[PDB]
C-alpha cells in the first residue's frame, strides 16, 4: 500500500509550467525526501534537484536553481512540484524516488513532455 | 574358496613373555574368521595386493615350499624385497631383480641389506609323525619394521582352516622404510600344497596368557563377531554372553504410529525473487515469518552464478536454525564480486555497504541481465564512491550528504561545488565482464539465543525416503534419513532447537527438510557368542534397526566378506532392540540365558530339530526366543484341606562377597613426583589436594584392617575345634581347620586358596607410588578364626557370639535348633541318622561343586579383578601425555628449557593428578560400598552364624537354622542351610467343633481330618494324635464361621 503511483506528468509546451504528483497510495508521503531526475532520449540521465526531510529546505540542483519548485501537503500525501521556467532539456519521465523505505522507489514512472 | 582365519590374526606385537593377566595393544592385526583366498593349483598362485597386511600359513606333506619377493613393482624398477630359504641359511635381499612372471635370481641389483640366520623350517613335521604341519607366517611393515612372525602347528585336518591355537613370536626384521603394496610366491602346478592368504587391519588387542609366557586370547573388533567377542575381551574362552563390539552401530527401526501429511506456507520468494529489487544505495531491509528455502535446493542450484558463503560450509545444510537474519538487497558492478567480502577494501566495499571484520554465513548472486537489463539498458541504480560519512557496518546512509564541511578546499566549496556522491550506474544486457549487473543480497547471521522446540514441527519415522545423498551432513560428519514434517506457525524465522542445543532442521513453507533429528543412524552393537569353548557358531544383535535396512552403515561392504559382516541373511529377526542379523526366531520361550532385549534369549539344547543341531543354538547361527522363566506353577484354594507335609527337602549354595581391597595405600607425591625436585616443589606449590587424597586412603587402608578385624573379631577369645570330630552322627570333615597340616585351612579351604587362579590377576606387584601393606589379621589368623567360627556354630550353641564358647553337643544343638524354629527335637531324636546323612552328604556334594565349579566365585575374584583393572586403568591413564609431547616426565624435563619444561611438567602432574583424584574417588565409592560389603559380611557371620537371625533372602532361602563361614584372600565364602517341607497331601481340617455346646481350638496344632476322622498335628510335620482335653483348650460356644463339623473331643 506504499506502491508509489507517480502523476502530474504529461505534455507541457515550452515555456509554461506543470503540478507534479505522486502518492505512496494509503501510506505516508511526507517525510520522503523527493528526488525527480530527467532521461533524455539518446542520451544519459542527469541530477536535477531535490528536498529535505524536513520541508523547510528545498535543496535544489547545482546549476541555477530557481526554475524548479517543491512542497509537501500532509492533507493529501503526494509532491506539489511546481515545474517553472523551461528548457527544452526536460523532455523526460521522471521518478518519484521516495528514498525513505526503500529508496529507490518507483512502479508507474510519470513522463513529462517538454514540447516547442 | 574363501575359509575363515578363526583363529588366525593374533599374535605378539612386540616383546611380551606376559603371564595370566589382562592387558591390550594397538596395532596392526589380522582380522578373525577372516576369509583366506585359497590358491592350490592353477586349474601358480595369482599376485595378491598388500593391503597394509597379509597373511599366510602353509600345510606342506613334505619339504617343497620356497621364499617370496616383496616391493612396489617387484621389478628392478622401484625398491623391492626379497625372501630366499637356503635349507641352510635364511637371506633377505631388498634388492631390484628384473621382474620374471614365473620365477629365481634374474637380476641382482642394488642390494642394500644382507643377512644370514637359521633357516625357516620344514617337513618331517610334514611327513615324520604321519600328521602335517601348518606353518602360520605373519608379515607386517610399521615405520619400516618389517614384522616377520612364524612357527610351526602341526594339524591332522586338511580339509579347511581347523580349530586349534599357538602363539606367534618375531624372527628377524630390516629397517627398510619401502612402501609396500605388491607381493609374490616363489617356488622352483595343478594340484600344489594348500595355503591362506588373510588380509590385515590396523586394530587393537587384549593380550592374556598362561604361566609360561605364550599366547592364549585376543579377539577382533569388526569381523569374526563369535572370536570378536571385542577385539578386547581377554578370552577365548569366553562364556554365552551380549558383548558390545563397536562404534559403528545401528540404523533405525519403526515407532507408534503417528503420520505429519501436513506443509505451510510463507512468501519468503520476494527476499530473493523480487525482480524489482532495492539499489545498492538503499538496501532494502526486511525480516521474514517461519519460512525457509531447503538451502540445499539453493547449494545445488546453477542458477546463483555466485555461491559465496564466509563462515559456512554449503555442506552443512539441514542443522541450521540461526537466530536473526537481515536480508540487505542491492545491485552491484559487473567487477565487484570478489571486493564482496567481510572487512574489504575499496571504494563501494566500506562506502556502500560493509561487512565488517566478522563471518557471513553465505551472500549469493547471480547476473540477472535479463530480468532487469533492457535493450535501452538497464538505468535505474547508483554508487558512493569515497565522498561520505566512511560507513560503519551494517548503516543504511539514505542522507543527502550535499556537503561535509561546506568551506574546505577539499571537497567543501571552493574547487568542487557541483560534487555530489550519488554518483548513478547504468548497464547493458549484452555489455560483458564489468559491468554485468549480478542479484547480489547480504545474509548476515546472529548466534547465542535459540531456546525452543520448534525447530521440530515433524513426525514420519520411516525407513528412508530418498537417495543415498545428504540426508543429514548433520550430527557432525553426517548421517540421516528425508521425509514431510507436519505443523503450523509463527512470526519468527530461521531459528529454535528441539532441547537445549538439540538443533534440528529448518523448515518449509514449501520443501521437505526434516529431521526431528533424522538418525546419527544410532547407538548399538550386541554381538552374540556362546564361546569359543564348546560352539564355533555365531550371530549378531543390532540394538534398534530396521532389519530390512542393513543395520551397520548400511551395507557398508567396504570390509572383508562375511555372512554376518556382509549382512544379508534372511535369518532375521525384529525385537524392541532392533535387528537380528543371526537368528532364527521362534517362540518356545524356555529359560533366559545370554540376553538380547526386552525380553528375548538364547541358549537351546543340542537336538533341538536335527543331528547338525549343537549345545549352542542353530549351528551356523544362533537363535533368540521370547524370554520366560518358564511357566506357571499355579496353587490354588484350600479352604481348610491340608496339603501336609511329612518329608522334606534341603540345599547348599555358595555365597560370596568381598570384604576388602588388596590393602593399597598410594603415597600421593610418590604416585605422581616420584621423588623429583621438579615435582616436588611444584606440587608443594600446586594446592594441598594429595594430603587430603593421602588422608582417605589411609581411611581406606585402616578400614579394611577394621573390616577384616570385623569380619573377624566378632568374637572376643578364640575357641578350638574339639580334639575328635564325632558330633552326634554329624560328619563334616571338610571345614574344620587341618588339625597338622602346613597352614591349617579346612579340607574345603585348602582346595579354596589353591584352586583360586593361584595367578588371581597375577597381582604377585608394586610399581611406583604404589604399595600392598599386608593387614593386620594373617592369613592363619583368618583360618583361626573359621576355627572358632566352627568351634562355636557346631561346638557351643547359638552362644558363641554370646560371650564366652560352652562345652556343649551338636546333637543336642541340632536337637534346639529344631525345637526353636516350631517343629519339636521329635525330628532328629527320630531321624538324627537321617537328617546328619542328608546334611552331611548334601555338604560334601556341595564341595564337589567348589572344586569343579571354577569362577562361580567370580565375585571375590571380580573384585580383584576391579582393583586390578583399578591399578590398571590407573597406570595406562600414567600412560596418557594430557598435552606434553610426550607422558614421560624426565625426558620432557630435558628435552625443553626451563620454561618449557616447567609448564608441560605442569600439565602432565596436573592431568595426572585429576586421574588420580578420579581414581581415588572412584575407589572411595568401591571403597563405601565395599565397606558396606564389609558390613554385610560381618553381619551374615553375626546373624546367621553367632547365633540364628530371622532375616529372610539373607542367608539362604526361608527357613533359617545356623550358617557357616569361610575365608578368601580379599573376600570371603559362605554356606547356610535351606530347610523346605515337601511331600504334599490334602486333608480336612476346621476352625471349630461344635460339642457340649462350647467352641474346641488347639493350642499348637490344627484339627486336621483323614476323610473320616479328626485329628490335631503340626503344620509342617503331620503326627496323629488323639483331640483330647490335655494339649488342647475349650472356651465360649461354636462362633459363626464356615466349617463347624462332628467328631467330638475325647
Amino acid at each position: 500500500e506504499v506502491q508509489l503511483v507517480e502523476s502530474g506528468g504529461g505534455q507541457v509546451e515550452t515555456g509554461g509550467s506543470l503540478r507534479l504528483s505522486c502518492q505512496a497510495s494509503g501510506s505516508t508521503f511526507s517525510d520522503y525526501v523527493m528526488a525527480w531526475f530527467r532521461q533524455r532520449p539518446g542520451k544519459e540521465r542527469e541530477f536535477v534537484a531535490t528536498i529535505s526531510r524536513n520541508g523547510g529546505t528545498t535543496t535544489y540542483g547545482s546549476s541555477v536553481k530557481g526554475r524548479f519548485t517543491i512542497s509537501r501537503d500532509n492533507a493529501k500525501s503526494t509532491v506539489y512540484l511546481q515545474m517553472n521556467s523551461l528548457k527544452p532539456e526536460d523532455t523526460a519521465v521522471y521518478y518519484c524516488y521516495a528514498v525513505g523505505g526503500d529508496g529507490d522507489s518507483w512502479g508507474q514512472g510519470t513522463q513529462v513532455t517538454v514540447s516547442s | 574358496a574363501y575359509t575363515n582365519s578363526f583363529t588366525r590374526g593374533v599374535y605378539y606385537p612386540d616383546k611380551v613373555f606376559r603371564s595370566s593377566v589382562l592387558h591390550s595393544t594397538q596395532d596392526l592385526f589380522l582380522p578373525f574368521f577372516s576369509n583366506v583366498t585359497w590358491f592350490h593349483a592353477i586349474h601358480d598362485n595369482p599376485v595378491l595386493p598388500f593391503n597394509d597386511g597379509v597373511y599366510f600359513a602353509s600345510t606342506e606333506k613334505s619339504n617343497i615350499i620356497r621364499g617370496w619377493i616383496f616391493g612396489t613393482t617387484l621389478d628392478s624398477k622401484t625398491q623391492s624385497l626379497l625372501i630366499v630359504n637356503n635349507a641352510t641359511n635364511v637371506v633377505i635381499k631388498v634388492c631390484e631383480f628384473q621382474f620374471c612372471n614365473d620365477p629365481v635370481y634374474s637380476s641382482a641389483n642394488n642390494c642394500t641389506f644382507e643377512y644370514v640366520s637359521q633357516p625357516f623350517l620344514m617337513d618331517l613335521e610334514g611327513k615324520q609323525g604321519n600328521f602335517k604341519n601348518l606353518r602360520e607366517f605373519v608379515f607386517k611393515n610399521i615405520d619400516g619394521y618389517f614384522k616377520i612372525y612364524s612357527k610351526h602347528t602341526p594339524i591332522n585336518l586338511v580339509r579347511d582352516l581347523p580349530q586349534g591355537f599357538s602363539a606367534l613370536e618375531p624372527l628377524v626384521d630390516l629397517p627398510i622404510g619401502i612402501n609396500i603394496t605388491r607381493f609374490q610366491t616363489l617356488l622352483a602346478t595343478a594340484g600344489a600344497a594348500a595355503y591362506y592368504v588373510g588380509y590385515l587391519q590396523p586394530r587393537t588387542f587384549l593380550l592374556k596368557y598362561n604361566e609360561n609366557g605364550t599366547i592364549t586370547d585376543a579377539v577382533d573388533c569388526a569381523l569374526d563377531p563369535l572370536s570378536e567377542t571385542k577385539c578386547t575381551l581377554k578370552s577365548f574362552t569366553v562364556e554365552k554372553g551380549i558383548y558390545q563390539t563397536s562404534n559403528f552401530r545401528v540404523q533405525p527401526t519403526e515407532s507408534i504410529v503417528r503420520f505429519p501429511n501436513i506443509t505451510n506456507l510463507c512468501p519468503f520468494g520476494e527476499v530473493f525473487n523480487a525482480t524489482r529489487f532495492a539499489s545498492v544505495y538503499a538496501w532494502n531491509r526486511k525480516r521474514i515469518s517461519n519460512c525457509v528455502a531447503d538451502y540445499s535446493v539453493l547449494y545445488n542450484s546453477a542458477s546463483f552464478s555466485t555461491f559465496k558463503c564466509y563462515g559456512v560450509s554449503p555442506t552443512k545444510l539441514n542443522d541450521l536454525c540461526f537466530t536473526n537474519v537481515y536480508a540487505d538487497s542491492f545491485v552491484i558492478r559487473g567487477d565487484e564480486v570478489r571486493q564482496i567480502a567481510p572487512g574489504q577494501t575499496g571504494k563501494i566495499a566500506d562506502y556502500n555497504y560493509k561487512l565488517p571484520d566478522d563471518f557471513t554465513g553465505c551472500v549469493i548472486a547471480w547476473n540477472s541481465n535479463n530480468l532487469d537489463s533492457k535493450v535501452g539498458g538497464n538505468y535505474n541504480y547508483l554508487y558512493r564512491l569515497f565522498r561520505k560519512s566512511n560507513l560503519k557496518p551494517f548503516e543504511r546512509d539514505i542522507s543527502t550528504e550535499i556537503y561535509q564541511a561546506g568551506s574546505t578546499p577539499c571537497n567543501g566549496v571552493e574547487g568542487f561545488n557541483c560534487y555530489f556522491p550519488l554518483q548513478s550506474y547504468g548497464f547493458q544486457p549484452t555489455n560483458g565482464v564489468g559491468y554485468q549487473p549480478y542479484r547480489v543480497v547480504v545474509l548476515s547471521f546472529e548466534l547465542l539465543h535459540a531456546p525452543a522446540t520448534v525447530c521440530g514441527p515433524k513426525k514420519s519415522t520411516n525407513l528412508v525416503k530418498n537417495k543415498c545423498v545428504n540426508f543429514n551432513f548433520n550430527g557432525l560428519t553426517g548421517t540421516g534419513v528425508l521425509t514431510e514434517s507436519n505443523k503450523k506457525f509463527l512470526p519468527f524465522q530461521q531459528f529454535g532447537r528441539d532441547i537445549a542445543d538439540t538443533t534440528d532442521a529448518v523448515r518449509d513453507p514449501q520443501t521437505l527438510e526434516i529431521l526431528d533429528i533424522t538418525p546419527c543412524s544410532f547407538g548399538g552393537v550386541s554381538v552374540i557368542t556362546p564361546g569359543t569353548n564348546t560352539s564355533n557358531q555365531v550371530a549378531v544383535l543390532y540394538q534398534d534397526v530396521n532389519c530390512t535396512e542393513v543395520p551397520v552403515a548400511i551395507h557398508a561392504d567396504q570390509l572383508t566378506p562375511t555372512w554376518r559382516v556382509y549382512s544379508t541373511g534372511s535369518n532375521v529377526f525384529q525385537t524392541r532392540a532392533g535387528c537380528l542379523i543371526g537368528a532364527e526366531h521362534v517362540n518356545n520361550s524356555y529359560e533366559c540365558d545370554i540376553p538380547i532385549g526386552a525380553g528375548i534369549c538364547a541358549s537351546y539344547q543340542t537336538q533341538t530339530n536335527s543331528p547338525r543341531r549343537a549345545r549352542s543354538v542353530a549351528s551356523q547361527s544362533i537363535i533368540a526366543y521370547t524370554m520366560s522363566l518358564g511357566a506357571e506353577n499355579s496353587v490354588a484354594y484350600s479352604n481348610n484341606s491340608i496339603a501336609i507335609p511329612t518329608n522334606f527337602t534341603i540345599s547348599v549354595t555358595t555365597e560370596i562377597l568381598p570384604v576388602s581391597m588388596t590393602k593399597t595405600s598410594v603415597d600421593c607425591t610418590m604416585y605422581i613426583c616420584g621423588d623429583s625436585t621438579e615435582c616436588s616443589n611444584l606440587l608443594l606449590q600446586y594446592g594441598s589436594f594429595c594430603t587430603q587424597l593421602n588422608r582417605a586412603l589411609t581411611g581406606i587402608a585402616v578400614e579394611q584392617d577394621k573390616n577384616t578385624q570385623e569380619v573377624f573379631a566378632q568374637v572376643k577369645q578364640i575357641y578350638k575345634t574339639p580334639p575328635i570330630k564325632d558330633f552326634g552322627g554329624f560328619n563334616f570333615s571338610q571345614i574344620l581347620p587341618d588339625p597338622s597340616k602346613p597352614s591349617k585351612r579346612s579340607f574345603i579351604e585348602d582346595l579354596l586358596f589353591n584352586k583360586v587362579t593361584l595367578a588371581d590377576a597375577g597381582f604377585i606387584q608394586k610399581f611406583n607410588g604404589l604399595t600392598v601393606l599386608p593387614p593386620l589379621l594373617t592369613d592363619e589368623m583368618i583360618a583361626q578364626y573359621t576355627s572358632a567360627l566352627l568351634a562355636g556354630t557346631i561346638t557351643s550353641g547359638w552362644t558363641f557370639g554370646a560371650g564366652a564358647a560352652l562345652q556343649i553337643p551338636f546333637a543336642m544343638q541340632m536337637a534346639y535348633r529344631f525345637n526353636g524354629i516350631g517343629v519339636t527335637q521329635n525330628v532328629l531324636y527320630e531321624n538324627q541318622k537321617l537328617i546328619a546323612n542328608q546334611f552331611n552328604s548334601a555338604i560334601g556334594k556341595i564341595q564337589d561343586s567348589l572344586s569343579s565349579t571354577a569362577s562361580a566365585l567370580g565375585k571375590l575374584q571380580d573384585v580383584v579383578n576391579q582393583n586390578a583393572q583399578a591399578l590398571n586403568t590407573l597406570v595406562k591413564q600414567l600412560s596418557s601425555n594430557f598435552g606434553a609431547i610426550s607422558s614421560v616426565l624426565n625426558d620432557i624435563l630435558s628435552r625443553l628449557d626451563k620454561v618449557e619444561a616447567e609448564v608441560q611438567i605442569d600439565r602432565l602432574i596436573t592431568g595426572r593428578l585429576q586421574s588420580l583424584q578420579t581414581y581415588v574417588t572412584q575407589q572411595l565409592i568401591r571403597a563405601a560400598e565395599i565397606r558396606a560389603s564389609a558390613n554385610l559380611a560381618a553381619t551374615k557371620m553375626s546373624e546367621c552364624v553367632l547365633g540364628q537371625s530371622k532375616r529372610v533372602d539373607f542367608c539362604g532361602k526361608g527357613y533359617h537354622l545356623m550358617s557357616f563361614p569361610q575365608s578368601a584372600p580379599h573376600g570371603v565364602v559362605f554356606l547356610h542351610v535351606t530347610y523346605v517341607p515337601a511331600q504334599e497331601k490334602n486333608f480336612t481340617t476346621a476352625p471349630a467343633i461344635c460339642h457340649d455346646g462350647k467352641a474346641h481350638f488347639p493350642r499348637e496344632g490344627v484339627f486336621v481330618s483323614n476323610g473320616t476322622h479328626w485329628f490335631v498335628t503340626q503344620r509342617n510335620f503331620y503326627e496323629p494324635q488323639i483331640i483330647t482335653t490335655d494339649n488342647t483348650f475349650v472356651s465360649g460356644n461354636c462362633d459363626v464361621v464356615i466349617g463347624i463339623v462332628n467328631n467330638t473331643v475325647y
